[PDB]
């Protein structure tokens, strides 16, 4: 058997490697619940000037 | 202006952050240069 062991070192540095992140389609003019990259809030997402 | 450390206001946009976490106390620069003669 070819054996690969994925061990890890943690808790001694700012974490740098981990899994991917989900992505969904946006929408406008409707009270939704956004989670923009760090910002979890609720409201209407119009466009900007 | 020519030589004086100028008076006037500006800002400093960020370049980069890095996760390093090392013991740091000192720094030296590097200069481009021959030894017994050069042009700069």
């Amino acid at each position: 058997y070819r054996v690969v062991v994925l061990s890890f070192e943690l808790l001694h540095a700012p974490a740098t490697v981990c899994g991917p992140k989900k992505s969904t389609n946006l929408v406008k003019n409707k009270c939704v619940n956004f989670n923009f990259n760090g910002l979890t809030g609720t409201g209407v997402l119009t466009e900007s000037n | 202006l020519v030589r004086d450390l100028p008076q006037g206001f500006s800002a400093l946009e960020p370049l980069v952050d890095l996760p390093i976490g090392i013991n740091i106390t000192r720094f030296q620069t590097l200069l481009a240069l021959s030894s017994s003669g050069w042009t700069a």
